[PDB]
DNA sequence: GCATCCGTGA
DNA sequence: TATAATGGGAGCTGTCACGGATGC
């Protein structure tokens, strides 16, 4: 289909739980040793999905014979790396935040 | 084609609008001395009379141009269409003219020199509150021209 | 200069609503209030009474319908948050819109008038013009 | 880690060139141009055993009760057509340039 | 530009404000720039 | 040769030390050479006497003393270190119960020095501390722009050291002052002063109807401490009004000496204008446990009499010179300096808490690190520590009399409008009217006067001869604006007989008004005009004969010069090409009175009166800022006597001595065959030739191998698939060789980087066991060089890691630097340049037989314009041209001072006695007058140029009087219909080169998050195609052509490879796809919780995540 | 300017169509390889080279000429597209 | 978060905000979980609306959040979609492109007025991808990835090359673009004429059209790649197809300076 | 009905 | 893991204009 119209609207709490991936549940970003990604940080792959094409954290499935398999060990979906430009994670709040925008 | 310095001909009838100008200047201050005029009424009538003093210059100088030296380059140039105005020129051959303080306020004495006779450090430093005054005006001109293009654009665009 | 103008005189404000849903003081272009007061005077209704409004370029910019061209121009959070509650749809009419989303501008030879030209030679045209001659 | 807007200098290593997805693309069609030289058998052995079909590479045993044939005369049939192509690569010298 | 009726498609707007953008620079007894930002 | 100078004006006094705003600056700040009990108590001292002692153990200060620098300035610039002496500081901890007293002498890190030319060096860098003009401390009085009867007072201490306090009557008729954004009424803060209705009734009460403004019952009522608890109510809202805390609040805000700073000069400034005295620069004191007053009454008597129209009583004006003051590098380094120090301090009060209460020594209790953090954060990451300009030594020299209006604590360039930006009348002697930036920055920027100084108190003085009767003195008195305008000053070029006045009239200076005045109400003389213009404004020749605006960018573009190796000094001198060449350091001379020992390339041996041999080592071919080489030339010979300053060896872009800014070249003026169109130039290949306008460029490349998770970064000769032809020129060691030619795509040093772990794809995995060749485990990131560039290497340095005296940055094994140097001869898009503001690029470049040529054979060089002459109104060229004429066939230079020059009479003596050289060698050789002479001459007659009748040759004198000749063209033979002015003209290459400049991009590296190319040359980028671009394209129709700038050739990943794959297999490009920069604005507008969708038709969504994104 | 840039305006109610009828010739011409042209031999524009005269490789040149010539009819729904497209691969296979 | 040249590591704004927003939403969590007075968790609430406010738009309200050590404000996502510098404009309204270069003007008098000089370097860039079919078509090369690497060094550049680039931009045009572009005419469609030497020929009458000299001024090169790029350049955008203003209507390349003075 | 701060833009 | 200790420190000032909402 051709892209005609382009509509812009208020997302409810459920619509972004829709696009979101996962929960991020750490402040982490990546580990100070291996440099690999933290597990529910920000950039953790079990979320965003894999650094690498086609191939999984631990690298149990490393070719594209497996597409949308999640490995059971890592917990990564083998896909392309370039979906880590695209899924959503989000972070619940304990409590109800307003929207600055609908504010200030 | 060329340009030497020569080729910016000081007409004889420039002395001549000096030395009436300065006489005419003598009369006015004798006016203000003598409590006819004020101060403002004496200011405006020096500045008036060094601008019909000035386009009398430049007239002089196009005058002469035209039927002593008719393929005097300045005067080709100018005509022609292919560089300068009569008032660049008249800066190159009768006087400088009126300059304006920082305030824009214009200063009663005027340059008297012109290039091609050389200014006094006096003259010039008059001239570069002008100068510059003018840069600082383009500069901030540019800016406002370039948001004014865009949103003109931002409104007609479809 | 009158096209500019023009964009700037686009806007009406609305004296009464007379049958309409519209408010009085309302702000909404004249084309679209044109628009309603024909529909409603065709169809037996007390049509809308307005008022000619002028507003600067910035403004008139601003007051565009599409989203993404005002977006685009100044005052996003503003203009976007009023278009997100709005639900506002993009109707991609202007050149700006087509820009940002990278399509064939609606201008020169993106236009829809010389777009769908189709061009052909003598030879093929004839060939084509027996085989459907045939059927 | 120093902030990125002190970003617009850093180049992008992940996403292939032009250049690179062009080359591994006609790298593509040179092998296909020269696997189409063997036969349709001796072919499937090698786009088996290598990956360029189903991803994975298939061992002796998988490609011979594939083909319905003893592993010995699969590993020797990938061995011809192994040379076949090494034969058609001196002769051409095609498949040299993508070797860096 | 062609001195003849526009071609059905020419983007008028554009061109517009270009035409009165374009000068803008050269824009100075006169009001000048701010009078037609004003305007 | 013989060099004649002009002008009948006498200077009594040289030219100040040009670098001495800087050196001396710095100087006083450091007090380095000041034994540390005789210091005067200014910059670093006054920075640790104001910071110390720490109260609260008591931490006091002694004394502190600079060490010597660990490395030398070259090694410093070699290693990428700080040329920076160690700080060290005695502190005695005294315990006050105790009366216990540690001392100690603790290190708290290094302070920059300062280079004998005034510049600094940052991390081996060149960088210079650019002075920094703003509002002058104290207190002033402006009209009110609301009320017009009415004044605003405005009390202003220095930056960062406290507030604006600002004094207005309100309408309501009560006296209010403002502090932070708050305003309060005065009578309150009079009350915590102490004051009562009384005195006030007493002091005030002169001015009629303000008084009663003033006074409030209920504040006299209540005594000063209810007055300040109040007061610290209407300042901290919210806070608990206890007593000490209003105390120390109120205290802090005003009378604190250390969180309130008015200037020494804005102490001086209010002293005068309030006519009081301080005894302190804080606005109040705290003395015997109560508030005393010291400014605040003063200043608003003095507005309550300017507002009642009391006469003696003035606003001000805030451009005056006399009200602003220039901060200069001392002053800005220990501002840095204390905040570093007070950062210290507030460590040193939090560590007289914890620990143990008993053992503590000055070394435990200071933590050098903040002090060390803000000076280098000063030298490094400020607006006004600028990266050196050493392009020529002119540059560096400008560069370092710089007066900026920006940087912290000034001026934003929108917040600048005309009044900042404009020449003020005081700015006569001071601020060179001339040279400023052109562009945003212009009126911002600006530059020292020549004469001009900076004296103590931050202001800029200019010198002028004191006139006694009708007498000029000898004795020269620097005045400040505000006492400048006291005198009436006669300008230089008044007519003298000996040291009298020998005018009837004289033109002189009131206020800045000019004024024709007598001789006896002369009471000072102008130095000489030179005074009125800065360095660069001064080098201009006939400066009187300029436009402003061009003479703006003669002086600016002068900066640009780049060093030839031929290059010579003009032919037209002001003068002062000498000594800006002394005052820059670049060249060297003899120190004493002696005979030289020894003569080299390298160095020179010169032993002395005193009979000690000294050796001075010369600087050859060193790498600048700019990349143009600086280098020493000897110009002595073995066993000369020299004496006391006199020139050893030549510097860089200096002749004999003599400024070298560029090449005199034989100009005629004509236009070319429409070469020379719009301010393009033409050029003879002579010039290319002989080597006029070739200079040296030296590029510096570096490479590091560092430690990696996947293995060490290796720098060898072993590069995988490499044949010998590349591997040519590298040594064992993977370094290119000294003398080699690199050129785009040669390797300077070879690196091998272990590959990052990947699975071969089938298609390898095939083609590895087709060639039966494994894959090797490193890959190859040898540094190349770059497209567009290339040379001769002339230098190699390897740092390693284990060997001595090296130690590199966490991680990183080895650095390699190689420097490539280039012999740049003249091209087609170099930039000249001549001292009156007349630039054009080079647009041909013709063989010598193409060039028009004088009867005699001789050729041109340079053919300009004159089309470029009249508009831009700029005549000096015109001038210098004929003087160079006939200087030409003279065989001599000259000197024109600036505003007393060589006129015109004397220029025709010269070229009259030129044209007798010319012409009388011909009629000696037996050769009459040319038939295309006489037709030029018929022209030249028919234009009036000539008086008909006179023969030939007394017609061909009259031309050449007029500076013009008879010119060939060398194509034709037939001579141009017009006699044309020839001469000599000085020209410069100015730095923008097309080798520079030029850039092309098929496809290259694309931004990150964007997928955009990037830019900029070095990084191989694309060209930005921007919204104008677009609007162009747009106005055009081009919608194709539109939408393959928006996505084939930008951001459209999965378009962009299908089309070069389409090119490359001679396909046409495919149908565009979604511009990724759009799926990342979807992507950042979702992370704001804004759902955007594209729908069709049918108002069905559309996915452009092609089913990624979704679960 | 293009030959006959005049005439080729003076074709068309819009210059703009006259561009998108040059480009999509161009692209039939560039996908046909030139041997569905309305061009006699003689009629071929040439390109110099150092060997010698060539066809010049520009097929925007080619529909040019080959408008002027008025051997090609343009307008809108002369034939469907796929019939258009088969046909043609019909008369001159790819 | 990526790592640079020097092995260092660099990262977006984005990334402190987020873990201010994690940190404080679970130190909230841990609070009411031991249930923490109701001034702490008031406080603690406060700090998280401070927090995402600071996430979304940061700076509009409060003191804006820095970086320790800075006075840099973080870049939140307001700031990077909005401003001369957002996404908007920056990344969207315009674009930096491939197949593009910049010289420095010189007047060709001998070119015609659809004709520009351009240097054989840059052609050899912008056209590069041409180039090497070219190559491949000839002699000169095996294949594509032969001739770039052959192309790569400067020194394995031979004579043939260039002339088959001679052959690859015959007919095509390109556009030389001046800024500020300040009307449609800032862009204009030449005919390339390959010229030795690193500067862009230009001819005399378009200088007025793009406010430009031979001081200094530079200019842009885009090669149009499709047959209707191509099309829309040869016809709408070439230099001798605008003879006149769109403003006035008056000429606009006209003789100037040297010509009306020679005339 | 009108003065009073703040917010966004080069 | 145990002497006792119980509201924080920088702001920082020579821009111009109209769109709000306040709210004098
Ligand atoms: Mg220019
Ligand atoms: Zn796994």
């Amino acid at each position: 289909k051709e892209v005609r119209k382009v509509r812009i609207a208020l997302a409810s709490p459920e619509k972004i739980r829709s696009w979101s991936y996962g929960e991020v549940e750490k402040p982490e970003t990546i580990n100070y040793r291996t440099l690999k990604p933290e597990r529910d940080g920000l950039f953790d792959e079990r979320i965003f999905g894999p650094i690498k094409d086609y191939e999984c954290a631990c690298g149990k499935y490393k070719r594209q014979r497996f597409e949308g398999k999640v490995c059971e060990r890592c917990g990564v979906e083998v896909t392309k790396s370039i979906v880590r430009r695209y899924r959503m994670g989000h972070i619940e709040l304990a409590t109800p935040a307003a929207h600055i925008w609908f504010v200030k | 084609i060329t340009i030497g310095i020569d080729d910016a001909v000081i007409p004889e009838e420039k002395k001549q609008y000096l030395e009436e100008a300065d006489r005419k200047l003598l009369q006015i201050e004798q006016a203000y001395e003598m409590g006819f005029l004020t101060d403002r009424e004496r200011y405006d009538q020096i500045l008036q009379l060094w601008t019909e003093t000035t386009e009398k210059v430049t007239q002089a100088v196009f005058k002469n141009f035209e039927e002593n030296y008719p393929f005097n380059p300045l005067y080709v140039m100018a005509q022609s269409g292919a560089r300068g105005n009569p008032q660049q020129i008249r800066q190159l051959c009768g006087l400088r003219g009126l300059m304006q303080k920082p305030s824009g306020e214009t200063f009663e004495v005027p340059v008297r020199s012109s290039f091609r006779e050389g200014l006094t450090v006096l003259e010039y430093f008059i001239s570069s509150h002008g100068a510059r005054k003018g840069g600082a005006d383009t500069a901030l001109r540019t800016a406002d021209s370039g948001y004014l293009t865009r949103k003109l654009v931002d409104v007609t665009h479809e | 200069i009158e096209i500019v103008v023009r964009q700037m005189m686009k806007y009406v404000e609305v004296t009464d609503p007379g049958d309409s849903r519209l408010l009085e003081g309302q702000v909404l272009e004249k084309w679209d209030v044109e628009a309603l007061n024909e529909r409603l005077i065709a169809e037996g209704k007390t049509p809308v009474a307005w008022k000619p409004l002028l507003m600067g370029v910035t403004k008139s910019a601003l007051s565009t319908k599409s989203w993404l061209s005002a977006a685009s121009f100044q005052n996003t959070t503003h203009v976007l948050t009023e278009a997100a509650i709005a639900g506002k749809k993009d109707e991609l009419i202007g050149l700006k819109e087509n820009v940002i989303l990278g399509r064939l501008i609606p201008a020169g030879t993106g236009s829809d008038f010389v777009r769908f030209t189709q061009v052909v030679d003598q030879k093929t045209l004839k060939a084509i013009e027996e085989a459907r001659k045939e059927a | 880690p120093v902030s990125l807007e002190t970003g617009d200098f850093i180049p992008d290593e992940h996403l292939p060139s032009p250049v690179d997805a062009a080359t591994q693309s006609l790298l593509s069609e040179e092998l296909e141009k020269a696997l189409s030289k063997l036969s349709e058998r001796e072919a499937m052995v090698l786009k088996l055993r290598k990956g360029l079909i189903d991803g994975r590479e298939h061992t002796l045993e998988e490609v011979g009760a594939f083909f319905g044939v003893t592993r010995e005369r699969i590993r020797q049939i990938e061995n011809k057509a192994l040379r076949k192509l090494k034969y058609h690569e001196s002769r051409t010298r095609k498949l040299r340039d993508f070797l860096d | 530009s062609m001195a003849r009726p526009v071609s059905i498609g020419e983007a008028v707007g554009i061109v517009a404000a270009q035409s009165i953008g374009e000068p803008g620079t050269q824009l100075t007894i006169t009001q000048g720039l701010p009078r037609v930002i004003e305007l | 040769m013989e060099i004649k100078r002009f002008g009948r004006i006498r200077e009594v006094i040289p030219l100040p030390p040009l670098t001495e705003i800087q050196v001396e600056s710095y100087r006083r700040a450091l007090q380095a050479d000041v034994p540390p009990e005789k210091r005067e108590n200014v910059g670093i001292q006054a920075a640790f006497r104001e910071t110390f002692p720490i109260e609260e153990l008591v931490l006091d200060f002694l004394e502190y003393r600079l060490g010597e620098p660990p490395f030398p300035q070259d090694e410093c610039r070699e290693k990428d270190l700080t040329y920076q002496a160690p700080l060290y500081a005695r502190l005695q901890l005294i315990h006050k119960d105790t009366g216990l007293i540690k001392e100690d002498e603790v290190f708290l890190g290094h302070i920059p020095l300062m280079t004998e030319d005034g510049s600094f060096i940052i991390n081996g860098a060149d960088r210079v501390i650019v002075s920094q003009i703003h509002r002058s401390p104290g207190v002033y009085f402006t009209p009110d722009p609301a009320r017009p009867g009415r004044y605003i007072a405005s009390i202003i201490p220095l930056p960062k050291r406290g507030p604006w306090i600002d004094l207005e009557v309100e309408p309501n008729g009560v006296v209010s002052m403002k502090v932070n954004k708050r305003k309060f009424p005065l009578v309150l803060l009079l009350r915590v002063l102490g004051y009562d209705q009384e005195t006030l009734a007493r002091e005030l009460g002169a001015y009629g109807e303000l008084v009663q403004g003033l006074m409030d019952e209920s504040v006299f009522a209540m005594r000063p401490e209810e007055a300040l608890i109040r007061l610290f109510t209407l300042l901290r809202p919210g806070d608990p009004p206890k007593r000490d805390k209003a105390v120390a609040y109120v205290y802090g805000l005003i009378a604190d000496p250390r969180r309130y700073d008015l200037g020494e000069a804005g102490r001086y400034k209010a002293e005068e204008k309030l006519g009081i005295r301080l005894s302190g620069r804080t606005l109040a004191r705290f003395e015997d446990g109560e508030f005393k007053d010291e400014v605040f009454l003063p200043t608003l008597r003095y507005l309550f009499a300017l507002t009642a129209g009391v006469p003696g009583h003035e606003v001000d004006d805030i451009d005056h010179l006399g009200n602003r003051r220039i901060r200069t590098v001392g002053e800005l380094m220990t501002d840095q300096f204390r905040v570093g120090l007070a950062r210290l301090a507030r460590g040193v009060r939090e560590r007289m808490l914890m620990g143990s209460e008993d053992s503590l020594t000055p070394a435990k209790l200071v933590n050098s690190r903040p002090l060390e953090a803000a000076i280098r954060e000063f030298f490094s990451r400020s607006q006004l520590s600028q990266f050196k300009d050493e392009t020529n030594p002119l540059s560096s020299l400008r560069h370092k009399r710089r007066i900026s209006a920006l940087g912290p604590g000034g001026l934003t360039r929108e917040r600048a409008g005309f009044d900042v930006r404009d020449v003020h009348r005081t700015h006569y002697g001071r601020i060179c009217p001339v040279e400023t930036p052109e562009g945003a920055n212009i009126g911002l920027i600006t530059s020292l006067a020549a004469y001009a100084r900076v004296d103590e108190l931050g202001f800029i003085r200019t010198p002028y001869r004191r006139v006694v009767g009708g007498v000029v003195t000898d004795e020269v008195v620097y005045m400040t604006a505000t006492e400048e305008d006291r005198y009436t000053i006669a300008q230089a070029n008044t007519p003298l007989e000996g040291n009298r006045i020998a005018a009837e009239r004289v033109v002189a200076r009131r206020k800045g008004e000019p004024v024709i005045v007598s001789p006896e109400e002369v009471e000072f003389m102008d130095v000489s005009p030179k005074q009125v213009f800065s360095v660069n404004t001064n080098l201009i020749p006939f400066l009187e004969h300029d436009d402003a605006n061009r003479a703006l960018m003669g002086s600016n573009m002068q900066t640009q010069a780049v060093p030839l190796i031929r290059a010579q000094a003009p032919v037209v001198m002001t003068g002062l090409e000498e000594r800006v060449v002394r005052d820059s350091l670049a060249a060297l001379y003899a120190e004493e009175d002696g005979e030289v020992a020894k003569v080299d390339g390298n160095r020179i041996v010169v032993r002395y009166e005193d009979g000690r041999l000294v050796e001075y080592p010369l600087r050859r071919f060193y790498r600048s800022n700019q990349g143009t080489a600086l280098d020493q030339r000897p110009r002595v010979v073995v066993g000369q006597r020299v004496r006391k300053g006199d020139l050893l060896a030549d510097g860089p872009a200096s002749e004999n001595g003599f400024l070298a800014l560029g090449q005199n070249v034989l100009v005629a003026i004509m236009p070319f065959d429409g070469y020379n169109f719009e301010d393009a130039i033409v050029i003879s290949e002579e010039l290319l030739k002989r080597d006029f306008y070739t200079s040296i460029h030296i590029e510096r490349y570096e490479i590091e191998a560092r430690d990696t998770k996947l293995g060490p970064e290796r720098i060898t000769r072993d590069i995988p698939h490499l044949s010998e032809a590349a591997l040519r020129d590298l040594d064992e060691e993977g370094v290119v060789r000294i003398g080699a030619e690199v050129k785009p795509g040669d390797i300077l040093v070879g690196r091998t980087s272990f590959k990052g772990e990947s699975e071969p794809t089938p298609e390898e995995r095939l083609l590895r066991s087709i060639f039966g060749e494994k894959a090797r485990d490193v890959k190859d990131t040898s540094l190349r060089v770059p497209p567009g560039e290339g040379g001769i290497v002339v230098r190699t340095v390897r740092l390693r890691r284990g060997d001595p005296g090296v130690e590199l940055k966490p991680g990183v094994r080895e650095v390699v630097r190689v420097y490539v140097a280039q012999k740049r001869k003249l091209q087609v898009g170099d930039k000249l340049a001549n001292r009156h503001g007349n630039k054009g690029v080079v647009a041909k470049i013709l063989p010598v037989e193409d060039m028009p040529h004088l009867p005699d054979g001789t050729p041109v060089d340079v053919i300009l314009n004159p089309l470029g002459v009249p508009s831009r109104m700029n005549l000096g060229q015109i001038l210098e041209t004929h003087l160079g004429l006939a200087g030409y066939f003279l065989g001599q230079r000259y000197i024109s001072p600036i505003f007393d020059g060589a006129k015109e009479p004397e220029i025709k003596e010269l070229l009259a006695q030129a044209f007798e050289v010319y012409f009388g060698k011909r009629k000696g050789e037996g050769f009459g007058v040319d038939k295309r002479e006489v037709e030029v001459l018929r022209r030249a007659e028919k234009l009036g140029l000539v008086t008909p009748g006179k023969t030939p040759e007394e017609q061909l004198k009259e031309l050449f009087l007029q500076g013009k000749v008879v010119l060939y063209d060398g194509r034709t033979g037939e001579p141009i219909e017009g006699p044309i002015v020839v001469g000599q003209m000085f020209i410069m290459k100015l730095y923008h080169m097309v080798e520079d400049k030029m850039h092309a991009r098929s496809t290259g590296p694309y931004s990150l998050i964007t997928q955009q190319p990037l830019g900029g040359k070095a990084q191989f980028g694309g060209q930005r195609f921007g919204e104008m671009e677009v609007w162009a394209l747009e106005a055009y129709g081009a919608a194709h052509t539109l939408q393959e700038m928006l996505t084939l050739k930008s951001d459209d990943i999965e378009g962009r490879n299908a089309a070069y794959e389409a090119i490359i297999k001679g396909e046409d490009v495919p149908e565009p796809s979604v511009p990724e920069s759009f799926r990342v604005l979807v992507k950042e507008l979702q992370a704001l919780a804004l759902d955007v969708q594209t729908l069709d038709e049918k108002d069905n969504p559309v996915d452009i995540f092609e089913g990624l994104a979704s679960k | 300017a293009e030959p006959g840039i005049d005439k080729l305006f003076g074709m068309v109610d819009s210059k703009y169509r006259l561009t998108v009828v040059v480009a999509k010739r161009a692209q039939q011409l560039l996908r046909h390889g030139f041997k569905n042209t309305v061009l006699e031999p003689e009629e071929r524009p040439k390109m110099q080279t150092l060997e010698g005269l060539f066809d010049d490789p520009n097929a925007v040149t080619w529909a040019m000429k080959e408008l002027l010539t008025g051997r090609l009819v343009f307008g809108e729904n002369l034939v469907p597209e796929d019939r258009l497209q088969k046909e043609m691969e019909r008369l001159y296979p790819v | 978060m990526v790592q640079v040249d020097g092995g260092r590591f660099a990262t977006s704004d984005l990334n402190d905000l987020y873990r201010r927003l994690i940190n404080r939403n679970n130190r909230l969590k841990k609070l009411l979980a031991q249930g923490a007075p109701e001034i702490i968790i008031r406080n603690e609430k406060r700090m998280l609306q401070e927090a995402v406010d600071a996430l979304l738009d940061n700076g509009r309200r409060g003191a804006p959040v820095t970086n320790p050590g800075s006075d840099r404000p973080l870049r939140s996502l307001t700031d990077i979609l909005s401003g001369k510098q957002g996404r908007f404009r920056q990344n969207l309204l315009g674009k930096r492109v491939d197949y593009s270069g910049r010289s420095v003007i010189v007047v060709g008098p001998q070119l015609k007025l659809h004709q520009c000089g351009l240097p054989k370097r840059m052609a050899l860039e912008l056209f590069k991808p041409f180039l090497l079919k070219k190559m491949e078509e000839k002699g000169i090369a095996p294949n594509v990835k032969a001739a770039r690497r052959m192309l790569e060094r400067q020194r394995d550049i031979k004579d043939e090359v260039w002339d088959a680039l001679e052959e690859v931009i015959h007919g095509k045009v390109v556009l030389l673009n001046r800024a500020p572009t300040l009307h449609r005419l800032g862009i204009q469609a030449f005919q390339p004429v390959l010229v030795e030497g690193q500067s862009i020929q230009l001819h005399p009458l378009v200088c007025e059209a793009f406010n430009a000299d031979f001081d200094g001024d530079q200019m842009a090169v885009h090669v149009p790649l499709s047959s209707f790029a191509q099309a829309e350049a040869r016809i709408q955008m070439l230099s001798a197809h605008n003879l006149l203003s769109p403003a006035s209507g008056e000429p606009l390349a006209k003789p100037s300076r040297d010509i009306i003075l020679g005339l």
